[PDB]
């Protein structure tokens, strides 16, 4: 189609030129063949040109137009794709954080190790962050947190109980130490919207590993006390913010036995 | 005039002042009598107290249990670099983690009573120069040298015999010390001095 | 005593309600308990209000959190909102005190006073604003008071402008340009809704006159008002009046209005296009011509996004 | 150690608890006979004291003259510790000696941690004040038959903390400047009670009301010196050292410094109004300069935080040309008080090449725009 539309220019003069442009614009829109038409993947190395780009020019404005439309429809992925071409790096990560952020909170049994929003998350970070990163520090920070939480997921289940605690603690979101659970309250409301949402699973992941790992052992140094205090601090934490949480303090079920 | 250069100059000057600070000991300082802020009472010096006791850790009973039977000889000490404590009862030796206490290591290698133990640095150039520290153990008959290290995976303690035995039957090695040359000097209950070289041989410094 | 208090919320007993009520004046826990206790919005709000107003030391942040909570539960409303407004002012004054270098840390007492309770407006004004020369705060305060007196209001404005001049050095014509716009816009947003503190008519020239002793780019003055929250339509009529009303040169006004019209047309799609480029501000009002033929009805107010 | 004192080779502790100091002089092959430089007596109170009697072998001296005395009375075992007050020691000598909790027999004493000594020369060897930040907290081991006891040295920050309600005592011994510096640290210090932070802030800002005043006199106020001292001490290790060799300092360290300076930067930024805005003006200028300096260090550290993320080494090797000699002998202070052009070129390469990832890259471009 592009090849044919291009002929329109053969009649040299304005009017026809715009007609050509409009036609291409119309083609991109509603065909939604963005990769083919517009371009694809940076790996640094800017865009890999789409068919139209080979022809060239007004391509940035079309992208914004398409991308905004994607936003109306809520066709996320397309928007992210479009913004990458737009080279609105900050925008990409932010949309991206949203996508990864939800789908994180939910119920478990997912996340194959090879393709989707998480995978998408990995692509962008590796990709942008090393290179002269134009994004806001804040934006990147939430991004990394979401990735850390995700790696925690990979290892949560598939065994590796011990590893999960270590990583969760690293997050520095949940009080492992003393009754500093409250400081975790003070720092909670402050939390960005994306994380504030995710905490529900962070808790209960902790009380799980904590439970399973601390399966009362058989028949020497066994410090059961820790990985016990952790549950306690966590529960005080959960106790303080249940209202600002979905409403599942069924941590209690896992908590006891 | 520029603030940046200005600030740098101020810090540098101050740094210089910090470095110049007076020498700690001078005879003139307490030639007449010493100024002392000395209370008999704990925490008597309220604001000033130099030291406080953060914690007390008892010897683990598990460790103590393997110290229960000791006819001949007891001794214990702390190894400064290791941050571990050692206990010697007769032939056996224990090393226990200061921080943990649950974690303890035991030497089964020694056949005989252990006269003395010591932590020493390795020589500049031997096969084990790499190891952080060496553990010298002297019994009536022999002196054994082992290597101490930390596993990077477990973070546990690794002890390996660096099969090096030195016959020192007559000596009754009372004391062991080392120069960080890696040279080890020890004394038996045989006068003042002797020195060991691993590269086994004993050579008396103070001439036989 | 047990700190079983949370359990207390659960207790259904008909005896409980009077218990809480009597005890209501570490009672704060009882009250945190009480507003929470009241499922009903009205009752809950009344308590938090009292909580905020209360004479035991509670931080303003909490005092406000109480109000934020109480407000959410929305004459009681009348008292609550006024409270929120006055409380906010103290927060602002408090914030400035930190930045101010005229202050001494030991005179912490002021902060304690600020966080400690709501204060009389006059007290806030006379004690704090004047002595610490917080002109902006003073202005905002008088907004809430709704003090109309133009001379006093204007006099206060003069001081703010004069103070601004002092700090400036010249290189930062642009820098000061921004800072000046920044300061004005912030205060402007708060007051702009009411005409008494923000006489748009009186203020615009005043600002231009002030800035005039500085490098200039057209639109610098008006842009701030637009950002302030003033509408394009409001700004236009007043400005036009300023234009025509003055017997004089006003080259500046012409330029700025020129910038304003250009700013406006691009912003809404409604106005957009060709009859415009020619326009280089005069009484060659593009809109004026438009009004004659079609009608005066511009449309709804257009505001900067 | 000769580092501690060139002259004094050995210290002997008697059963009485008397401390004898001997000087010596070595040569490449010959020792010199030791001479008795000085003697110290036990505080019964003073000299005739039998407080230390008897003193056991267990007793030992900790590098920088800290004395742990194990005394076995003929009624029971007592432990004492003497620490020189380094602070007043910035000329006169004084030792703070106090009784310790341990009551059991004391088998052996040891230092868990390196010694706090600041320099490897007799000059500034003892300044604890300078290396309070850097040096790891001193911890001491007391081994008894029954258990191990751990003692912790008290830093000047802690002393100030005790004094928070009266800080004249700190002021008297330590001096005003040092008090200000510690006061600043407490204010910034994290996990502290609001009361402590506020009080320290108050002292820093206003001093003691109608008592000690905080001020430039026709020199600079204690505040300036205190802040500067703080800044100098934190940076002291790194300041002279060469930045690049790979980076001289590890990532963890970079993050640590960046975080710390960040706290200071925010602190000063927040209370800048008080400090800035003729003795008074001179104070203003000096403080302005310091604050700019803190921010500048923040920026340099920030860039390094960036570089740590990845593929820095490869670019460095390829990039370095004739200018390279100058680059390699660049100290941290050189970055602190910047050498702008080289960094700009390097940063441009970081962005142009793939190395910077995502958000980082955006940040440099922002940086080049802002200060480049």
């Amino acid at each position: 189609a592009l090849q044919y539309f291009y002929f329109l220019r053969d009649e040299k003069d304005s009017q026809g030129e715009n007609m050509f442009l409009r036609c291409v614009s119309e083609l991109v829109i509603e065909s939604r063949e963005f990769d083919m038409i517009l371009g694809k993947l940076e790996n640094d190395g800017s865009r890999k040109p789409g068919v139209i780009d080979k022809f060239t020019s007004d391509t940035k404005p079309i992208i914004n137009k398409v991308a905004s439309v994607a936003e109306n429809k809520g066709l996320f992925e397309e928007a992210a794709k479009l913004y990458d071409l737009a080279k609105n790096a900050d925008k990409v990560l932010e949309l991206m954080n949203k996508l990864l952020s939800p789908v994180v909170p939910q119920i478990s049994a997912p996340q194959s190790n090879k393709e989707r929003l998480k995978n998408m998350a990995l692509s962008i970070a590796e990709r942008y962050r090393a290179q002269g990163i134009s994004a806001n520090k804040f934006v990147d920070s939430t991004f990394y947190l979401l990735l850390d939480l995700i790696t925690f997921f990979d290892e949560y289940h598939s065994g590796h109980i011990d590893r999960a605690f270590d990583i969760i603690e690293r997050l520095k979101l949940v009080p492992l130490n003393q009754e500093s659970v409250e400081e975790r309250v003070a720092a909670f409301r402050n939390f960005s919207d994306e994380i504030r949402h995710n905490l529900s699973e962070v808790l209960l992941a902790t009380m799980n590993i904590l439970f399973t790992q601390f399966k009362r052992l058989k028949g020497i140094e066994d410090r059961d006390s820790q990985l016990r205090s952790q549950a306690r601090t966590l529960i005080t934490f959960a106790g303080m913010i249940p209202y600002r949480t979905s409403g599942d303090t069924n941590a209690r079920l896992v908590q006891m036995e | 005039q520029e603030a940046l250069e200005n600030a740098g100059r101020l810090i540098d000057r101050q740094l210089q002042e910090d470095r110049m600070y007076p020498d700690l000991s001078e005879l003139l300082m307490v030639s007449s009598g010493m100024d002392m802020d000395y209370p008999l009472q704990l925490l008597s010096v309220p604001n000033l107290p130099e030291i406080s006791s953060i914690r007390r850790v008892p010897l683990p009973p598990e460790l103590v249990e393997q110290f229960g039977h000791m006819q001949c000889n007891c001794m214990m000490g702390v190894f400064p670099p290791i941050s571990r404590a050692w206990l010697t009862i007769d032939s056996d030796i224990f090393m226990w983690n200061y921080e943990d206490g649950g974690d303890l290591a035991y030497f089964d290698g020694l056949s005989e009573t252990i006269l003395a133990v010591g932590l020493v640095k390795p020589k500049a150039g031997i096969f084990q120069p790499h190891v952080r520290h060496l553990l010298v153990l002297a019994t009536p008959v022999d002196i054994v040298i082992l290597g101490l290290s930390y596993a990077n995976l477990s973070g546990g303690m690794q002890l390996l015999p660096d099969p090096l035995s030195l016959p020192t039957d007559n000596t009754y090695l009372l004391t062991i010390t080392s120069t960080d040359n890696g040279r080890i000097f020890l004394a038996g209950k045989d006068g003042c001095l002797y020195e060991v070289a691993y590269q086994k041989i004993n050579h008396s410094k103070s001439s036989l | 005593q047990v700190d079983l208090a949370d359990k207390l919320l659960q207790v259904a007993s008909p005896f409980l309600e009077p218990h809480l009520v009597r005890m209501a004046k570490r009672y704060m826990d009882l009250l945190w308990r009480y507003y929470e206790k009241n499922r009903s919005f009205s009752n809950a709000a009344r308590v938090l209000s009292r909580l905020a107003d209360m004479h035991t030391e509670i931080s303003l942040q909490q005092r406000l959190e109480y109000i934020a909570r109480a407000i959410l539960s929305a004459e009681f409303l009348h008292e609550l909102e006024e409270k929120m407004e006055v409380a906010r002012i103290q927060l602002q004054i408090q914030e400035t005190l930190q930045r101010q270098y005229s202050h001494h840390s030991s005179v912490q007492d002021a902060v304690s006073q600020l966080d400690s309770e709501l204060m009389d407006i006059t007290k806030l004004y006379g004690e704090f604003a004047d002595p610490f020369k917080l002109a902006e705060c003073k202005l905002a305060i008088i907004h809430c008071a709704g003090y109309s007196d133009p001379i006093l209001v204007q006099t206060l404005w003069q001081d703010i402008i004069e103070k601004e001049l002092s700090d400036s050095v010249t290189l930062s014509s642009s820098d000061r340009m921004h800072a000046l716009s920044l300061k004005i816009v912030l205060l402007g947003k708060i007051y702009a809704g009411t005409p008494r503190f923000f006489p748009l008519d009186f203020i615009v020239q005043f600002l231009e006159q002030q800035v005039c002793t500085l490098n200039w780019d057209v639109g610098f003055v008006i842009q701030t008002m637009n950002e302030i929250g003033v509408p394009l339509p409001r700004l236009l009529e007043v400005y036009d009046q300023l234009f025509k009303s003055r017997d004089p040169k006003p080259l500046h006004l012409l330029d700025c209005i020129h910038v304003l019209l250009i700013r406006y047309v691009e912003n809404p799609s409604q106005v957009l296009n060709c009859e415009r480029r020619r326009f280089t501000n005069l009484c060659l009002d593009a809109v004026c011509g438009y009004l004659v033929e079609l009608q005066s009805m511009s449309s709804s107010v257009a505001v900067q996004a | 150690e000769n580092s501690e004192s060139l002259d004094c080779q050995l210290l002997a502790v008697t059963h009485a608890g008397v401390r004898l100091y001997f000087s010596t002089c070595p040569f490449r092959a010959r020792p010199n006979t030791l001479t008795l430089v000085h003697v110290r007596l036990p505080p019964g109170f003073s000299a005739s004291s039998t407080v230390e009697k008897p003193s056991k072998v267990h007793r030992a001296l900790y590098s920088k003259g800290i004395l742990l005395m194990a005394a076995s009375e003929n009624d029971n075992d007592i432990l004492w510790c003497v620490n020189h007050d380094t602070f007043p020691f910035q000329k006169p000598m004084m030792e703070t000696q106090m009784t310790a909790g341990v009551d059991g027999h004391s088998w052996a004493l040891s230092a868990i941690d390196t010694p706090l000594n600041k320099d490897h020369i007799p000059i500034t060897d003892s300044p604890v004040v300078v290396q309070q930040h850097m040096l790891p907290p001193k911890k001491f081991v007391l081994l008894s038959a029954q258990g191990s006891l751990m003692f912790h040295k008290l830093r000047p920050v802690d002393q100030l903390r005790h004094l928070l309600v009266e800080i004249e005592r700190f002021f008297k011994l330590h001096q005003e400047d040092q008090a200000c510096a510690t006061c600043l640290i407490l204010a910034c210090s994290t996990c502290d009670r609001e009361v402590s932070a506020w009080a320290t802030r108050a002292f820093f800002r206003y001093g003691g009301e109608a008592q000690m005043r905080f001020t430039t006199l026709p020199v600079y106020s204690g505040k300036h010196n205190g802040i500067c001292i703080y800044f100098s001490r934190i940076m002291g290790n790194i300041w002279d050292a060469s930045l690049v060799v790979e980076s001289s300092v590890p990532c963890q360290l970079l993050e640590s410094v960046l975080q710390e300076l960040k706290g200071l930067q925010e602190f000063l930024d927040r209370n800048s109004q008080f400090a800035g805005g003729e003795a008074q003006l001179s104070e203003k200028i000096s403080l302005q300069a310091i604050q700019q300096l803190v921010r500048k260090s923040y920026q340099a550290l920030a860039l390094w935080k960036l570089l740590c993320e990845h593929q820095f080494t490869i670019i460095v090797a390829e990039l370095q040309k004739e200018l390279q000699e100058q680059l390699k002998i660049t100290t941290f202070k050189d970055l602190v008080i910047r050498d702008k052009e080289l960094t700009g070129a390097l940063i441009a390469s970081l962005i142009n090449c793939y190395i910077r990832d995502n958000a980082a890259v955006d940040g440099i471009s922002l940086h080049l725009q802002d200060i480049c």
